[PDB]
């Protein structure tokens, strides 16, 4: 729908809180920050020697936290390019995430270890509790306010811990209807409200109200607000997330390079965006405050946007853009 | 001191 | 044969919101078009005036737009809904409307014939500001950056600095030519960083002052401008000028060629000229508050001039 020609070997991407900038982690170990206002590069960071597989913006928009494949986790100053701090873990890192209300805390999700929460100023840490003991593969997410941490393991068990104490305050196993378990591949929260979604190995996206889970308490059976799946092709989902307002959900099918978009409330498929057929889908993000979606496939970023009813059905004045490509400088 | 035009 | 020429709008005036995600554009048909930098298309259209809108200003919080038409009507618009919040009828036309940069309950209106007026909108009191010598034909004015002072300038080159709340004269001076004649003050613009501002005068010289030096000087001072900027080759007069977002550059639109001149403020040096399509009349210019982007309106068409940082790579097959 319009790809970015200035960025190559894209691997992961995330918007800042206002969606003026797009941080793009790349296969060459660089973070390239693209600017929605100038439609050009804002900042390049030489961040690793190994591919950048995970990024997260601090709430104040000044810091980036990244993870390599060398098991390094670094915090960057987006203005200066400087590395404020750097941690090396045993085993590789799936996910890094700032505490949403406190950028001194970051959550790390290692491959074979339990999840770890750090504080950057005092280089202290917590390893978080774990249910099946042989969890090994566990993913975790702060909730929208950062007062709880949700985890999911390979056996379909969701722990709800309180971020300060790490105390189990709610839990439930996610059901295949049958009774067989199903692995949790990711947990994502809406930017507005209390809803979150779970991507699972049975290829059904489950939408839950966070409060519905707290009420159900320890070892509950909360029922999903919504169950999203593709019953034609039974497609697996590479990545899912909410719209910034939280009432739509996009999920990327790598298998058929397409993005499905449902309504969260009612549940019906609203539309499917098809990219080229050669390419493999790597990442998807939804703009925090606009009907814009970013896609990475085969190292190319694609922006999908939606303008309102007008744009010439309204006989508006003409807009022309004159762009002056200049060389990136620090 | 450049000039651009169009 | 014709048809769509009848209803397509001409842009006449434009202004960025505080973060430069939105460009508000006023048109000949009274509409206000809100253009979105993030999606690169129109977000909203406000059906605002019966007549061309000529002045526009965004509130600090981004939710309200104040606008002036050729009806001598000053309206406040709620941008999310598109509803009018409040309307004023003036006698004589309006040159300029401006929100107080820190308190959007106050609006400065500059009528052509009259002296400038400051509205409080929670309750609609106005209060005329003082004017010297009563050449009150063509008084221009502007809040300074934080809105503690209003700066006025008249057709005889007299600049007053007034306290905003108390309205009391705290500094003044008179801008003269190299021949000790006065020249008319055509516009006043403050930068978004620092305390410098600029004036466009009828003698085709943009003067840059430090507002700190001017308060220091007090009533009937002689402060000298930090910079005097002008077309040395063609002596073009200036339709409109303003600072870059950080205050280090000044753009100035030629009233006689579709051309934008850009100087570095500190050393007064002209670094580039943007030539629009030949033959068009330049109507407005705005520098983006936080980016190297300039919007300009000429012959009803909006132009976005943007620098885009790229790397040198390109394809080979």
């Amino acid at each position: 729908d319009g790809t970015l020609d200035c960025i190559s070997m894209a691997l992961t991407c995330t918007f800042n809180r206002w969606g003026t900038l797009l941080a793009v982690g790349c296969n060459d170990g660089r973070i390239v920050i693209w600017d929605f206002l100038t439609r050009g590069i804002a900042k390049i960071i030489s961040a690793h020697i190994h591919p950048v597989c995970s990024l997260c913006w601090s709430r104040d928009g000044h810091k980036l936290v990244s993870a390599s494949t060398d098991n390094i986790v670094s915090q960057w100053d987006v203005l200066s390019g400087d590395c404020d701090q750097r941690f090396r873990f045993p085993s590789p890192i799936l996910k890094v995430q700032y505490h949403p209300r406190d950028q001194n805390k970051v959550l790390v999700c290692p491959m074979k270890s339990a999840p770890v929460m750090l504080t950057l100023s005092d280089s202290k840490h917590v390893v978080l509790p774990v249910d099946d003991d042989s969890d090994l593969n566990v993913v975790a997410s702060f909730d929208r306010r950062g007062e709880y941490i949700y985890t999911g393991n390979a056996k379909g068990k969701i722990l709800v811990l309180k971020t300060d104490s790490q105390d189990l305050v709610a839990s439930f196993r996610v059901t295949t209807g049958t009774s067989n378990t199903t692995a949790i591949k990711s947990i994502e929260f809406a930017r507005k409200g209390s809803c979150f979604l779970i991507n699972t190995a049975d290829r059904i996206i489950r939408v839950y109200d966070g409060r519905e889970i707290l009420t159900c308490g320890r070892d509950g059976e909360p029922e999903p607000m919504q169950k999203l799946q593709d019953l034609v092709n039974r497609t697996p989902w590479k990545k899912c997330c909410f719209s910034g307002d939280g009432e739509y959900i996009v999920a990327g099918s790598a298998r058929q390079h397409a993005l499905y978009i449902w309504e969260k409330s009612i549940g019906n498929l609203v539309k499917i965006l098809h990219g080229t057929r050669g390419e493999l889908l790597l990442d998807v993000a939804w703009h925090p405050v606009r009907p814009i979606i970013a896609s990475i496939s085969s190292g190319v970023v694609s922006i999908w946007a939606q303008n309102q009813v007008e744009n010439w059905s309204a006989f508006a004045p003409d807009f022309k853009e004159l762009d002056e490509n200049v060389e990136y400088e620090e | 001191e450049p000039k651009q035009t169009g």
